[PDB]
């Protein structure tokens, strides 16, 4: 964890940031609630309640979608404001020495192509990683709720994953 | 390095998406094991082995997507690299209130021991100058390049530091005023033509401020009149992006058309009359000497003969001030360096 | 180093010769995106094709799970059936096993293969932009119509973007045979409860034609917003130090603060639909479950509620949901490429070039416009051969633009051009700096020989300048690097045009940005000097008529024509009118010009 993700959840603050948390937390868990819920259904052989809760549940994950997407893009429009008007009011108050100093499409690539990453490109990817990895760690849960054999069998995997993980980005960077 | 920065991404999810593979078979295995001899359910195997189909779906995402938050978060890193950059300080330590509302009445330029450096590593680049200029003045600068001759200009405005000195003006000294009351009731003109995009109207009045007749009037003291009213603009003519519209003397002369809207009483020139023909410059010497009579001008001169009517001549060599009297009383004694200056001319 | 050279079918100049061979055969946007198929047309089918192997091969996913928990709810004597071969749990996990170890490697090879052509494409296309620059006329720049950062932002953010749609349009190529033979296998496990669910998979059409639509027109506006941002940044920080000394900088900063309101408007607008284009594509699958659940249920015979066809019906709509989360994406990527192939084909659809003596123009008309006034009228020049010359005129009249109708810049309207085109040294009113070395600034990719360096160094006097430097001479200027002074750049640019050997070197006002004494030490050791012994031909327009002594021949110029050409002394005899206006302005009235 770099100090960047630190200055984009400073930007972000504190109000969208639990609904962000909070919204994706209660979205996955809607799903292994609606799932799970089927594997109490399939196990039938108390007639119609269970597509009752069925379709409340899946009315639920349709309003937890909901207001995650609008979440996921509200906070993309406010990093996307206020990390401009900042940046514009503090280049504008710079001296001379420093235009002096610094090379000017240094300057206007951090203005071009990195404004042009926050507004269009990170949130959508924020979007996926953050739904990606919450699918991935229920995934993990509820792999862990059918056996108990898969969490000796977990510790592998994982430290395949970290080893491979490490050793790849070495090269990446 | 495009094709080898996709084939190591490549690499890492072919390794990842076969461990993801080996999951859904250990999943499956177990799961079938555990409802073989035991009994776990029907339903509950299907949603463990739908899950672990799921994961195997969604590792490659997982991975790829961190990555793409590492290399996407690299430039929020260097926008606040750029983000905790310094400032000038632009409220100065004089009150608001103490200035008046026509603060340059006049011209009364104390210079007093000034020295000024560019950073604070390098040298003094002006040594301990003293001057003090009577407010009808039309006074010029000469000398070498590489003197400071620029540099004093904009020793004028606070560009550069003022380490020793007290440069004093009407009796208010130019290190304790706010930078926008300073540089906004103080015109330079550069020796460089920097000009924006837009048009003309824009360009002479960026906050829209000044009527058209003062405009034309200003335009007719830039000796230019004749071209914009050419050009079919009649002031909404557009200028093209670094002024390439126009010729490199009429940018020049833009610059001093938009240096000639804001009436102060100091018009500090540098070499503006640089790459211009010598016709309209001293046409333009003999319009600025009857327009500006009132106003005291200091101009860096580039021609040695368009500082020949000025009232003092102050050569500057080195740092120092070197010649300071009237251009005849220095052209009139000992072979000297602005002697030299008008010799080596003609 | 050892990532080492490239492939020769991934070069440029064998990407871009199949793009100019796909340029032939097509005597517009249509015509590039034709040539662009037929240039690259097998490498994506190659793609598309893995991914018809792949994601037909993921539905076996769902057969594995019909297979197994079918089975967990249960001569010819030692012989075992293939309905008792395909209804048991081991060998069922193990073909699921190996089915997903091959469809993830034809994953991966699809997606090696889209961006190998995407990076091939990027190659031959950025060398199309160069081929089109070298023929570009300075008009459609210098009078508006694009500007020099445009031109960079096609390299940096539409070249790109046409990339990324080559990385991700074969999931826009398999995407729909995906869907229609996954429905067919919804139609196999459970029936016609799953076709109430076709009719919410049918309903992406709005979702994919109304809300792309908004995000077409709304990406449309947002690129000429930025574009808007972009060229109003650049030009206020080029021009930071006027900017500063004139204290506008809150009025430009409220200007491009205004443009990115208008901008955040534009980007409100497709946040908006990004957003519930987001909550469509991952809100209708979630409903597909509900209307299948209670078509199962409710309104049909209940037929078959197991738990094979519920698991495997829920884990293909989760394999009918995962590729459905890219279509904001793909759509996003599609109409930035729409724009990349709309502005690049208006882009490429630009305007282009066209007696012992060198140059002999003889009644040329000349104009900057292509459809304007000339600003050249009749002029009838002859610049002799190793001899210097002279263009001396007020501001505005014609003295840079008879240079660059005489290198060819300037359209030619009538008139004839005659040479001996040879290689002409020239250096403009605007100094131009590369980011390389100051040697490299000087040599510009001659052979380096010291004694003419060093000749051309201290005939221009750089050395107290080059002392100054903190590396020397081998500190790198320009953009990047360190920024210079302003009659530093002046003389880096002449002191480029003496290594050149060329016989013809023109200068358009090399002592603008000098005081005296550079200017006679560069008349009395750089010029005059140096190509008088080579005999070479130099043209300089000033207005320092103090070197007009030193002159072979003098060009007269005035609102665009010529008035006079010859000598001084031709200049002494009949324009004697100009000849005393300069003799008043030169003040040497004292004596004679000779
Ligand atoms: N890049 C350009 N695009 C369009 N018109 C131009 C351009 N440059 C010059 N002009 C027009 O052509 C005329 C001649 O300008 P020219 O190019 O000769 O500059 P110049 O007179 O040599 O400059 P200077 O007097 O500063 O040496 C000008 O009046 C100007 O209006
Ligand atoms: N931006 C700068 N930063 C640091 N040093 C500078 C800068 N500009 C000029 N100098 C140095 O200070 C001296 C100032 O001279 P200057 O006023 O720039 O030109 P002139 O030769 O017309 O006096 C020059 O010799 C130069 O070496
Ligand atoms: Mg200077
Ligand atoms: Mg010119």
């Amino acid at each position: 964890p770099w100090r960047a993700c630190a200055k984009y959840l400073s930007s972000a603050g504190i109000l969208l940031l639990s609904l962000l948390v909070f919204s994706q937390l209660l979205k996955h868990m809607v799903l292994v609630a609606i799932d799970y819920w089927l594997a109490k259904w399939t196990d039938s052989a108390d007639q119609t309640v269970y597509a009752m809760v069925f379709t409340v549940l899946c009315s639920l994950g349709i309003v937890l979608c909901l207001v995650t997407s609008v979440t996921v893009e509200w906070t993309g429009l406010k990093v996307a404001k206020r990390l401009h008007r900042s940046l514009l009011n503090r280049i504008i108050l710079a001296p001379m020495r420093f235009f002096e100093t610094t090379p000017l499409g240094s300057i206007l690539n951090r203005f071009s192509s990195d404004c042009n990453t926050i507004d269009q490109h990170i949130p959508s990817t924020l979007e996926c990683l953050s739904r990606s990895t919450l699918l991935c760690v229920s995934a993990l849960a509820v792999i862990s709720y059918v056996t108990p054999v898969f969490l000796v069998a977990l510790l592998p995997l994982a430290i395949v994953c970290y080893f491979i993980q490490k050793y790849f980005r070495v090269a990446s960077r | 390095a495009s094709l080898f920065l996709t084939a190591a991404n490549r690499w890492l999810e072919v390794r990842m998406e076969y461990i993801g593979a080996c999951v859904v078979l250990i999943a499956a295995v177990t799961s079938i094991s555990n409802s073989l001899h035991r009994e776990l359910s029907a339903g509950l195997v299907g949603l463990g082995l739908t899950y672990a189909l799921m994961v195997s779906n969604y590792l490659n995402w997982m991975v790829r997507n961190l990555a793409d938050m590492e290399l996407q978060l690299g430039a929020v890193k260097r926008i606040h690299g750029l983000l905790k950059t310094e400032a000038e300080s632009y409220e100065g330590l004089l009150a608001p209130s103490l200035i008046p509302k026509n603060w340059p009445d006049q011209g009364k330029i104390q210079i007093q021991n000034l020295s000024v450096r560019y950073d604070s590593s390098l040298k003094p680049v002006l040594k301990h100058v003293n001057a003090l200029i009577a407010p009808g003045q039309k006074i010029g600068i000469c000398g070498r390049t590489g003197s400071g001759k620029s540099s004093f200009s904009l020793a004028f405005f606070r560009m550069v530091d003022t380490f020793e000195g007290h440069i004093i003006i009407d009796g208010i000294d130019i290190a304790k005023l706010p930078l926008h009351t300073l540089r906004s009731r103080l015109s330079i003109i550069l020796q460089d033509p920097v000009l924006f995009s837009g048009t003309i109207r824009f360009n002479l009045d960026p906050e829209r401020k000044c009527s058209d007749s003062t405009l034309w009037e200003a335009l007719e003291i830039a000796q230019l009149k004749l071209v914009v009213k050419a050009l079919p603009g009649g002031l909404d003519a557009i200028i093209t992006e670094g002024g390439e519209n126009f010729s490199q003397g009429q940018r020049q002369l833009f610059c001093l058309a938009r240096a000639f809207v804001r009436k102060t009483s100091i018009f500090i020139m540098d070499e503006a009359t640089a790459s211009i023909d010598m016709a309209t410059e001293n046409i333009l010497q003999k319009v600025v000497m009857t327009a500006f009579a009132d106003r005291t001008v200091v101009t860096i001169a580039h021609r040695v003969h368009t500082i020949l009517s000025a009232d003092l001549v102050i050569v500057l060599k080195r740092g120092a001030i070197l010649e300071f009297d009237k251009p005849e009383k220095l052209l009139s004694r000992k072979d000297s360096v602005f002697a030299s200056f008008v010799r080596a001319d003609k | 180093r050892a990532i080492g050279k490239l492939p020769i079918a991934m070069r440029a100049l064998t990407n871009y010769q199949r793009l100019c061979e796909a340029f032939d055969a097509q005597v517009g946007a249509r015509a590039i995106w034709q040539a662009l198929s037929h240039a690259f047309g097998r490498r994506l089918v190659l793609s598309s094709t893995f991914r018809i192997l792949a994601d037909l091969l993921g539905f076996a996913g769902p057969l594995c799970i019909f297979g197994i928990v079918d089975h967990l709810g249960k001569l010819g004597v030692y012989f075992v059936s293939s309905q008792e071969f395909l209804a048991n749990a081991y060998v069922l996990a193990v073909l699921l096993f190996l089915a997903l170890l091959l469809q993830r490697t034809f994953l991966q090879a699809s997606y090696y293969v889209a961006i190998e052509t995407g990076i091939n494409l990027r190659g031959a296309i950025q060398t199309k932009i160069y081929n089109k620059i070298m023929h570009l006329s300075t008009s459609n720049l210098s009078m508006g119509e694009m500007t020099a950062g445009q031109i960079c932002n096609l390299v940096a953010i539409d070249t790109n973007q046409l990339m990324w749609f080559f990385f991700l349009c074969p999931n826009l190529w398999a995407m729909p045979v995906q869907i229609i033979v996954g429905v067919i296998l919804l139609y196999y496990i459970l029936g016609v409860s799953a076709l109430i669910g076709a009719a919410v998979i049918i309903l992406l059409a709005p979702v994919q034609y109304f809300v792309a639509t908004k995000l077409s027109q709304a990406q449309r506006s947002t690129l000429e917003y930025s574009n808007e941002r972009l060229k109003q940044t650049n030009e206020m920080l080029r021009g930071i130090k006027l900017l500063k000394l004139y204290a506008w900088e809150n009025i430009f900063r409220t200007r491009v603060e205004t443009t990115r309101r208008k901008e955040m408007t534009s980007l409100r607008a497709f946040a908006i639909y990004t957003s519930i284009s987001i909550f469509m594509n991952t809100a209708i699958p979630i409903a597909a479950v509900l209307i299948t659940f209670v078509g199962h249920v409710s309104f049909f015979k209940e037929a078959d509620f197991s738990p094979s066809v519920a698991f495997a019906s829920l884990s293909l709509f989760h394999i009918l949901v995962t590729p459905l989360f890219l279509l904001s994406s793909v759509v996003r990527s599609t109409v930035k490429a729409l724009v990349s192939v709309q502005k690049l084909s208006e882009f490429l659809s630009s305007a282009e070039i066209r007696d012992n003596c060198c140059v002999q123009i003889m009644g040329g008309y000349f104009t900057w416009t292509p459809d304007g006034i000339p600003t050249l009228s009749n002029i009838t020049i002859r610049i002799p051969r190793g001899q210097l010359t002279m263009i001396v005129g007020q501001v505005g009249c014609g003295k840079s633009s008879l240079l660059l109708a005489a290198l060819g810049e300037m359209q030619k309207v009538s008139g004839a051009v005659f040479w001996s085109r040879g290689p002409v040294a020239y250096a403009s009113q605007k100094p131009w700096l590369l980011n390389a070395t100051v040697e490299e600034n000087i040599i510009f990719e001659s052979p380096f020989n010291k004694q003419r360096y060093k000749m051309v160094i201290e005939a221009c006097s750089l050395q107290p300048d080059i002392d100054i430097l903190p590396h020397g001479d081998q500190t790198q200027i320009g953009e990047r690097g360190i920024n210079l002074s302003g009659g530093q750049r002046q003389r880096i640019s002449v002191a480029r045009a003496l290594y050149q050997h060329a016989n013809v070197v023109f200068l358009d006002d090399p002592f603008s940005a000098l005081d005296i004494h550079l200017s006679d030490h560069l008349m009395q050791a750089g010029i005059l000097e140096l190509l008088r012994d080579d005999k070479r031909t130099v043209v300089l327009v000033t207005h320092k008529l103090q070197y007009l002594p030193h002159a072979d021949w003098i060009i007269a110029m005035k609102d665009g024509t010529i008035q006079r050409e010859g000598t001084l002394k031709d200049f002494q005899r009949s324009e004697c009118q100009l000849f005393e206006h300069w003799k008043t302005l030169m003040n040497r009235q004292d004596q004679e010009l000779e």
